[PDB]
């Protein structure tokens, strides 16, 4: 029943689900069976998450490597400078090392701030997607997967989240002839929620996303004006149910 | 320039123009169907009627005023070049 | 030049012209060629051949297969007239690949497959079938929380170094508060995404939902971590 | 050389920015998969494009 | 030292500007997805009216 609600949400009638329940369930099971293979086959898929970790690690190493650097002084080791040298000349070397080691820390903090801002933006996007794709059905194009969004599932990962989007895709289309309106008795008729199509000999009305022809009837159409203003109107007949 | 260099972009201007042309052709011929799957053709006035239905106006309103709507659209798109060229500060963001 | 002027300067205040002191003649000065050198490889798993790109230089200065592109001089790759999907980007629409023995080739990028829609003012297309599609999206949430002890990093263990450092004013205090703010932000980021529900819901013991199989995403009691198979795969991959 | 490693970090930052620019350009325009073509006859019910 | 500080500052400014440009590109990609490939119900997102 929930899945029927969700088909109604994208403009497909309820009976389409109830008459194809087994096939749709089989398709969903087959589609969800391939996720593990798709993830495992290509290791680069998760690389984005991996990327973050690498960056952090790299930074730490740099902060260590500046320690073993002379920075224009006599030596990198401080105790040797204390032992060998006199207080007058020791002070300038100590100050040089202090400034050189302080700049390295300042740069690291700045890089961390910038990366933190980027991560915060990504987290805000993830929270929005959790709110709008998992707790509801979204009409925004391409926001929750590709195609007509049906529903979504969350999964956790080291320092991240993974969304599985389930969507609906049309297939196996055919070509027909159409007309904007139908003239029956000097009056123009328009479909209420469908579209007029022709088989080449007969005319029907069908919903716009799934082929399901039906007979034109006074409860399928509404009347508005004569048959003069509309360009492309086609003569036909409209059946009246009240035939006692 | 002393050790300073500028690298060219991967995509040329012609390729970007081709992408925009493809997007325009898709939206003119298929409406919004090509963004969710295979492209399905539909006459343009019928697509416009669908779009009027999308905002709470019935189809007959558009079907009975097609020429006026087309003329208004043509005039509006014509004024765009003059409005854009008139003000140099319109493109100040770039 | 004017008769009294000796050399010419540029907008950036760099000399670009000069007058010869013996013959009253003007000469243009041009900097000598320089650039970057990049290597293109198909991976040591696939082959040991490479191609070399000299960026922003004419091909007459690099002294095989030589080619001139708007990116620079390419040596070791054979130019063709086909068009494929890009494999290794070079620049200005040129891509390289390892194709058929086997060799490195260069070509133009191909945007995609050509298609034409049979538009008419009378015809429509209606689908007659459908497909259910499942897709994955991955988003990072948080990062590692670190803290630094400034004095121990700078001055190690000595004391007069600390005495000199404290003369530099309050510079250690602003780093600690920035790092603590970053850590608090990470903790807030995780809570914003995952702690969205008020109560902990439970699935019914009988797991039947009209023929839909959810065993791949539901928790597995056998595993001590109580994770789903997909979650375990993701955990082991990283 | 006696100072240490700064050039490597500067180079890696600049390369990251350079790759990010191409990613940004590709994210906006390369959404469609096929190159669609307009029909030779340019009539769309009175609308002028 | 005086010449290295200028490079450091230049790289920092470039990083900040690149972040801003990335945000703008993300907005442009979203607008391309939602206003060109479909019809939007969000108020004032794809024009006035
Ligand atoms: C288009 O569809 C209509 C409706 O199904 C077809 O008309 C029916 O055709 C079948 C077999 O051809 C007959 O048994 C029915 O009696 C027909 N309907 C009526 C009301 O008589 C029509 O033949 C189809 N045309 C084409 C070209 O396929
Ligand atoms: C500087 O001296 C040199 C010779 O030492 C001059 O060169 C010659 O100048 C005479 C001037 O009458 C010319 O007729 C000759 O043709 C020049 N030699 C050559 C090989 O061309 C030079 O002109 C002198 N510079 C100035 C500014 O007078
Ligand atoms: C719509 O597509 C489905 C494919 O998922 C078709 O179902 C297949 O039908 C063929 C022959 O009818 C069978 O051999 C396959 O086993 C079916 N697949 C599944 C998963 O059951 C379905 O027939 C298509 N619709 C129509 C009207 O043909
Ligand atoms: C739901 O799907 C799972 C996974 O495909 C099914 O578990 C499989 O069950 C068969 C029984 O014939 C075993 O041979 C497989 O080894 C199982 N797979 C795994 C990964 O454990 C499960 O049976 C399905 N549920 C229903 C009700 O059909
Ligand atoms: C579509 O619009 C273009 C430009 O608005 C029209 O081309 C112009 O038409 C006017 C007459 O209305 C001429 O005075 C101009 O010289 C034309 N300019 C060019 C560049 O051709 C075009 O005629 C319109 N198409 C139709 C079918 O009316
Ligand atoms: C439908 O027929 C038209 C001819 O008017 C043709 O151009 C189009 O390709 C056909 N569609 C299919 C799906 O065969
Ligand atoms: C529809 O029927 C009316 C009256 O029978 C006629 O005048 C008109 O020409 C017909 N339309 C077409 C397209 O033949
Ligand atoms: C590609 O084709 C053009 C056509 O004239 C020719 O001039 C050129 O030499 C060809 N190059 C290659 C690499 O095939
Ligand atoms: C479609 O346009 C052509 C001109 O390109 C015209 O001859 C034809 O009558 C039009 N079709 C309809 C149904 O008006």
């Amino acid at each position: 029943m929930q899945m029927a609600y969700r088909f109604n949400g994208i403009g497909v009638t309820q009976n389409v689900l109830y008459e194809n329940q087994k096939l749709i369930a089989n398709q969903f099971n087959s589609a969800i069976g391939k996720i593990q293979d798709s993830l495992s086959s290509t290791p680069s898929a998760l690389g984005k998450l991996q990327n973050v970790v690498n960056h952090n690690a790299q930074a730490l190493n740099t902060l260590v490597k500046q320690l073993s650097s002379n920075f224009g002084a006599i030596s990198s080791v401080l105790n040797d400078i204390l032992s060998r040298l006199d207080p007058p000349e020791a002070e300038v070397q100590i100050d040089r090392l202090i400034t050189g080691r302080l700049q390295s820390l300042q740069t690291y903090v700045t890089q961390q701030l910038i990366r933190a801002a980027e991560i915060r933006a990504s987290a805000n996007l993830a929270a929005t997607k959790m709110s709008e794709c998992v707790l509801g059905q979204s009409k925004r194009v391409d926001f929750c997967g590709k195609g007509y969004h049906l529903m979504s599932f969350p999964q956790s990962a080291p320092h991240g989240v993974v969304f599985l989007h389930v969507t609906y895709v049309p297939a196996q289309e055919k070509n027909f002839t159409t007309a904007p309106a139908i003239c029956h008795d000097g009056k123009a008729h328009f479909p209420r929620e469908g579209v007029f199509v022709s088989n080449g000999t007969h005319w029907f009305v069908t919903q716009r996303n799934f082929y399901e022809p039906q007979i034109i009837t006074t409860d399928n159409t509404f009347v508005s004006g004569n048959c003069d203003v509309v360009i492309g109107i086609v003569n036909n007949t409209v059946y009246d149910p009240l035939q006692p | 320039f002393n050790g300073l260099t500028v690298l060219p972009p991967l995509l040329t201007d012609e390729m970007i123009a081709q992408y925009t042309s493809a997007l325009l052709a898709g939206t003119i011929t298929s409406g919004w169907t090509f963004g969710a799957g295979p492209a399905l053709q539909i006459p343009f006035p019928m697509q416009m009627a669908y779009r009027f239905n999308g905002i709470g106006v019935t189809q007959n309103v558009l079907y009975e005023n097609q020429k006026l709507i087309a003329n208004q659209f043509n005039s509006a798109i014509g004024k765009i070049q003059d409005s854009l060229s008139s003000t140099p500060s319109a493109l100040g963001k770039l | 030049f004017l008769p009294f002027q000796q050399f010419g300067r540029d907008i950036a205040d760099t000399t670009d012209a000069v007058r010869d002191p013996q013959t009253l003649e003007i000469l243009d000065i041009t900097p000598c060629s320089f650039g970057g050198v990049s290597v293109i490889t198909p991976g040591t798993n696939t082959s040991n051949q490479v191609a070399v790109l000299y960026q922003g230089v004419n091909c007459t200065e690099v002294p095989s297969n030589v080619f001139q592109t708007r990116a620079g001089c390419l040596i070791g790759a054979e130019y063709v007239n086909n068009s494929y999907e890009c494999d290794i980007p070079i620049g200005a629409g040129i891509c390289a690949s390892y194709q058929t023995s086997q060799s490195i080739i260069a070509y133009k990028m191909h945007l995609g497959a050509e298609n034409s829609v049979a538009y008419s003012n009378n015809s429509i297309a209606i689908p007659t079938n459908f497909t259910i599609s499942v897709t994955t999206e991955i988003l990072p949430v948080s990062m590692t929380k670190t803290s630094v002890d400034c004095t121990m990093y700078i001055c190690g263990d000595s004391t007069e170094c600390s005495n000199l450092l404290l003369q530099y004013g309050s510079f250690c205090t602003q780093l600690k508060r920035a790092l603590t703010g970053i850590a608090v932000e990470q903790d807030k980021n995780t809570q914003e995404v995952f702690a969205q529900v008020k109560q902990i819901y439970k699935t019914p013991p009988i797991k039947y939902f009209g023929g839909f199989n959810f065993s791949q995403i539901l928790p597995d009691p056998s595993k001590p971590s109580k994770r789903s198979p997909i979650e375990d795969l993701l955990f082991n991959k990283v």
